[PDB]
């Protein structure tokens, strides 16, 4: 058999010390078990900020600076934050045109809903920064 | 740690028989596992490895089994020299641990062998020392047991006798014991019968055998 | 066709350090771990700790804290060093290696011959031999070495000529921590006055020999 699958996360099986299985170095971690080396924390300057901090057992967790926004998978790239009812295209960020909105500090305006399609009111009107809601279906 | 605890402590059987020792490990360990055995002022020689496979000059009569808590190792047939202490061994990753058993000797069952008793006096040299040394002989007897006492005037001595006793003989299988009780030549000079009474299985009834100091 | 030679120091004082020497002969050095292996009669078999050739090391934790396992790639020896020895750290230290079938190598396949280690406070003395005399169909006698050390010591019957009724008896470490043991033979009752029997006793670290003759009393 082969016996590093014993070994659990927090540790790795040492090839040097006959696949003993000691604990993870500083400033590294293993995630799962039966690893050969454990892996460097990933670390948090500069654009990124420390989320929850690296263990023997996790890596670590990056968020963004104020006034920026986790982009990619795992907040790998890094974004600027739009205020609400803005969006940020091509050469800056803008508010949003009358008849569109955006509730977050992150993404894309998006056009009000059409409550008229359903037969339905508008409870209340939309803004730039909220969306209309519809009233009651014509079916009760 | 993890312990490995062997049983029996010892195997009493005829040449020809089949044997069949055990391990117990206090938790599992898989089946990382050996069997040893280990020849008087030899080393151990590495018998069966992975629970159950054998090493490269081992005969076929060895054989082991066995998966996480509860190992056997059995020999087919039992050959003179297969009568020897046999060990078994463990590793363990995690938790990090390398231990052995305690040992299970193999030993030649015989027939029941009473003993020949033989008691000595101090020597006259000896008492010039000031201490004295009587020595009780049990000779050619089988099974090992044996109640060994000594009596001086009839009282029962208690913390200064030492037993001895040799391995089985190559040729007999027997045992052969010595018990030896120290004095100060002061206390020896105080009693006059000094007996030695062996009780054994192979015995009708205990044997006493004395001297008196005078002679 | 490859071997175990080991050496070093037989007897030592509290306090003092145990120091041991393995030495492999035809083989190569790198692809192994080196293992160090000691036996009590007490304690029983009890692994010390092992070396590879980049000296990496692991120690059986009970013992990490006065052992150093150490090696020298330039001979093929590894050697063992163990600390501030006490009466309990007497046994049989076996070098080893380690083998295993797959990617672990967690049991033991070569063996050294073993070098057994003493610790006492005893100074060393030799044997008083005094007679274990027969009387009056078969009758016994012997000798009884006594309030020797340290081991070993030999015991020869008729200068090797008797050997057939002979037991030995195995030395046992009196409280003053000298050993004692006693041999005996049987012979035949008839033989008592006209075969002489006499018992020859060596033991070389006192350099002291002797012959006592074991006469009826
Ligand atoms: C909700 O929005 C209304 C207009 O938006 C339209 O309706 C909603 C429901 C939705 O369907 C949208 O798609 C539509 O665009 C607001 O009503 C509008 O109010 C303005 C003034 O606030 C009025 O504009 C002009 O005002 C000048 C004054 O100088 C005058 O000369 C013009 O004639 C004209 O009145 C728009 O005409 C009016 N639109 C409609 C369709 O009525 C509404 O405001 C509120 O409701 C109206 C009826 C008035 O009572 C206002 O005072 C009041 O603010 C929005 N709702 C709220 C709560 O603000």
């Amino acid at each position: 058999q082969d016996p590093c699958s014993n070994c659990p996360a927090g540790t790795f099986c040492d090839n040097n010390r006959n696949q003993i299985c000691s604990p993870c170095p500083p400033n590294s971690f293993s995630s799962a078990g039966g690893q050969r080396t454990c892996d460097i924390c990933r670390q948090c300057k500069g654009v990124f900020r420390t989320r929850k901090e690296c263990s023997s057992t996790s890596n670590a967790e990056c968020d963004c600076t104020p006034g920026f926004h986790c982009l990619g998978a795992g907040c790998s790239m890094c974004e600027q934050d739009c205020k609400q009812g803005q969006e940020l295209t091509k050469k800056g960020c803008k508010d949003c045109c009358f008849g569109t909105f955006n509730d977050q500090k992150r993404g894309i305006c998006r056009p009000w809903t059409n409550c008229s399609l359903d037969g339905k009111s508008v409870l209340v009107n939309g803004t730039k920064e909220r969306d209309v809601v519809c009233g009651p279906s014509p079916e009760n | 740690e993890i312990v490995l605890t062997q049983s029996p402590a010892t195997l009493s059987l005829s040449p020809g028989e089949r044997a069949t020792l055990s391990c117990r490990a206090s938790q599992s360990v898989s089946s990382y596992l050996a069997w040893y055995q280990q020849k008087p002022g030899q080393a151990p020689r590495l018998l069966i490895y992975d629970a159950s496979n054998r090493a490269t000059g081992i005969p076929a009569r060895f054989s082991g089994s066995g998966s996480g808590t509860d190992f056997t190792l059995t020999i087919s047939s039992l050959e003179p020299e297969d009568f020897a202490v046999y060990y078994c061994q463990q590793r363990s990753n995690w938790p990090p641990a390398l231990t052995f058993g305690g040992g299970t000797k193999v030993e030649i069952k015989r027939t029941v062998a009473a003993p020949s008793v033989f008691i000595f006096p101090p020597s006259d040299e000896q008492l010039k020392s000031g201490t004295a040394s009587v020595v009780c002989l049990l000779n050619n007897f089988y099974p090992r047991e044996a109640k060994v006492q000594w009596k001086v005037d009839n009282a029962l001595q208690s913390g200064n006798s030492q037993e001895s006793v040799t391995e089985q003989d190559s040729k007999d299988s027997t045992y052969s014991l010595s018990s030896t009780l120290t004095l100060s030549k002061a206390d020896y000079e105080k009693h006059k019968v000094y007996a030695c009474e062996v009780t054994h299985q192979g015995l009708s009834s205990p044997v006493t055998k004395s001297f008196n100091r005078g002679e | 066709q490859v071997q175990l030679q080991q050496w070093g120091a037989g007897l030592l004082k509290p306090s003092e350090t145990l120091s041991l020497t393995c030495a492999v002969y035809g083989g190569s050095f790198s692809g192994y771990y080196w293992s160090w292996i000691r036996q009590s009669p007490e304690k029983g078999l009890e692994w010390i700790g092992e070396i590879n050739h980049g000296g990496y090391v692991t120690y059986n934790p009970s013992l990490e804290s006065r052992v150093t396992i150490s090696v020298d790639t330039s001979k093929n020896q590894f050697s063992l060093k163990l600390s501030s020895v006490t009466a309990a750290d007497t046994a049989v230290y076996y070098c080893a290696r380690d083998y295993g079938p797959g990617n672990y190598d967690w049991y033991f396949d070569l063996w050294g011959r073993g070098t057994l280690v003493t610790v006492s406070s005893a100074s060393t003395k030799g044997p008083s031999v005094f007679p274990l005399a027969p009387s009056s169909g078969t009758a016994a006698l012997g000798c009884l070495v006594k309030d020797y050390f340290p081991e070993p010591v030999t015991v020869s019957w008729n200068s090797g000529a008797l050997t057939s009724g002979v037991h030995t008896f195995p030395a046992v470490l009196q409280s003053s921590g000298l050993y004692s043991l006693s041999s005996v033979v049987t012979v035949p009752s008839s033989s008592l006055g006209t075969q002489t029997y006499i018992c020859n006793v060596n033991h070389k670290p006192s350099n002291t020999k002797v012959d006592k003759k074991v006469e009826p009393k």
